[PDB]
């Protein structure tokens, strides 16, 4: 059972400040120290600081602006970060790690992507991508679905639920007129398609919105 | 603040062959490293500990070796599954500090 | 039992328990001092016991103030403690010949 | 009250005396050695503590003549004081327990 | 006897960005360094003391870190009254010593 669950993704209008949290499971000890690691995007990990629970203290880094305040909640088992006066350099993918007081990070969380934006959130429209009336096929068959103006990011399309992660391409989106696209693509065996139904689910986090779509043969 | 540095920052290599990461730390820690594995659009993933131990659930390919100042995390006979950023950090002193990275390729 | 046989075992398992607390406190106080190596603790039960003890080697000691004070109750629990066994031995010894005479 | 009981205490006011006084003489005497590190007087409290327990980490220590002598004067009064309270749980075990009879 | 030293010695700044003079001992002083300032026909003015720790009465803007040989003095966001030389100084070893000096520019 995921160890720490995290918000899929936080928008944030630069000047504001949002609260990012991170529950836990699995067993707890007094000794539990719960980090917090700053990614941008193409870039490094980067310790921003760490708490203990079990006494409510942190700790934060010093080389770095202190953009983040953490808090503990033994109750609901939740720790939380709460940072403050964004701008287009806070922007990257938050991770929260639990340490046993040990030194090095166990288990990590799936992480939630904050961005710093005036723009608007906007669910992705999906459309299918079913070969052409004249492409001939060899033992294998391509499809794929078109996830068009959303934002922000980010979005995970899967392929009948991750039965089909084999054969799956999901190439990174291009940002334009603020607002991402990207496309992705799968790759099963011709003979087994329509037979078998093949559908594409997709989800956006931050508007909380999930959609498949069937992926059927032109007229 | 222990400075980790890593290099080269990209490794290319051969199918089957074995592959080395260097970690170099701006002062003598021990053997108070450990290593961490990201696939693209994944989370870091524990490898080695303390220089040496290995994880459960790592294939018996990955190992690390190493001590001061000085460590290394092999792969014996690199795959496909390999493919991503290691990156090492230790906990010698405070802070706890990450090293700049390193991206294998096949 | 005796008393002095019961002051010492109690100093003993109090020894234990500051040990353990001394570990505990020593990481919370040591954590967030640049350089400081007292972060972790199952090196930091080893410090207390050579602390305890005072054979102090080190390779390993606090430096910021709270972690000082740890260490200094760590010191003298360490110290009151085996100086409470050699009084237990000093009585039963002395107790005990008294009779061989 | 008892002599043992009040020789004890006279102990550790005396103690926590040499302690502040070492503080300030160790400060006055290596300040004025290069490379010397027992120069501030926070820290050279942190010194006189682990010396008078004789954990000696170490982290500092003194290197002028007149800092080693006063580092002679903490040794002995912590060892003495440590060592007077452990004769005074020996008098008050064996005293008592000589009634246990 | 320590040797600090700062590079470089004139730093120029864009009004608001964010500047970082720094100073390097020639061997471990743990964090036992502290930073002055001092404006044209002024006289020296504590900013940080102990690498981190702020003043009372200095803008929330001036910041320290490092430990061991390296160290930072930063000011998040620079304005007219910073323009001055920045001066480093431990207290680790006697006797104390000063830094050569970094003057800022805007
Ligand atoms: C008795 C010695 C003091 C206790 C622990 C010291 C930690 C250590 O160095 O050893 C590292 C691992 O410690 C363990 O897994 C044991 C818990
Ligand atoms: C008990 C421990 C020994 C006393 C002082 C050690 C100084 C220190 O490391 O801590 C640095 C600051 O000390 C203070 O502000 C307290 C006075």
């Amino acid at each position: 059972q995921v160890q720490l669950q995290q918000p899929g993704a936080e928008l944030v209008k630069p000047g504001a400040s949002v609260k990012l949290s991170c529950k836990a499971s699995g067993y707890t000890f007094t000794s539990d120290w719960i980090h917090w690691v700053k990614q941008r995007p193409g870039h490094g990990l980067e310790w921003i600081g760490e708490i203990i629970p079990s006494y409510g203290r942190a700790n934060y880094n010093e080389k770095i602006q202190k953009k983040a305040t953490l808090t503990a909640d033994k109750s609901s088992s939740t720790a939380f970060m709460q940072l403050s006066s964004l701008t287009s350099e806070d922007s990257a993918v938050y991770y929260c790690a639990r340490e046993r007081g040990d030194g090095y990070f166990a288990v990590w969380g799936a992480g939630t992507t904050v961005t710093v934006s005036s723009a608007k959130t906007t669910p992705p429209s999906v459309y299918p991508l079913a070969p052409g009336s004249a492409a001939q096929t060899n033992s294998m068959v391509t499809l794929g679905c078109l996830v068009k103006g959303y934002f922000p990011e980010p979005v995970t399309v899967t392929w009948n639920s991750g039965s089909l992660s084999s054969g799956v391409h999901t190439f990174p989106a291009v940002l334009q007129s603020d607002l991402y696209t990207l496309s992705s693509s799968v790759t099963v065996p011709s003979s087994s398609w329509p037979s078998e139904t093949v559908t594409c689910n997709v989800a956006h986090p931050a508007s909380s919105t999930k959609v498949d779509k069937k992926i059927v043969p032109r007229d | 603040d222990i400075l980790l540095t890593q290099s080269p920052a990209i490794l290319s290599v051969s199918p089957g062959e074995r592959v080395s990461f260097s970690c170099r730390a701006s002062q003598s820690i021990g053997t108070d490293i450990h290593w961490y594995q990201q696939r693209t659009n994944g989370s870091p993933r524990l490898l080695i500990k303390y220089a040496s131990e290995s994880i459960s659930g790592i294939p018996s390919r990955f190992s690390g070796s190493g001590s001061g100042t000085d460590f290394t995390l092999s792969i014996n006979s690199v795959e496909s599954e390999d493919i991503a950023n290691y990156y090492c950090q230790q906990s010698n002193r405070w802070p706890f500090t990450f090293g700049s990275g390193t991206k294998l390729e096949i | 039992s005796a008393l002095h046989w019961r002051a010492a075992g109690a100093a003993t398992v109090l020894l234990v328990i500051v040990l353990l607390a001394g570990s505990y406190l020593a990481v919370l106080a040591e954590r967030g001092a640049p350089g400081a190596q007292l972060i972790t603790y199952p090196r930091a039960l080893w410090w207390a016991c050579e602390t305890a003890t005072t054979v102090g080697y080190x390779d390993l000691y606090p430096v910021t103030l709270w972690g000082r004070l740890v260490a200094v109750v760590v010191m003298v629990a360490g110290i009151t403690s085996f100086g409470l066994v050699t009084a237990a031995l000093a009585t039963w010894f002395v107790g005990r010949e008294q009779e061989r005479r």
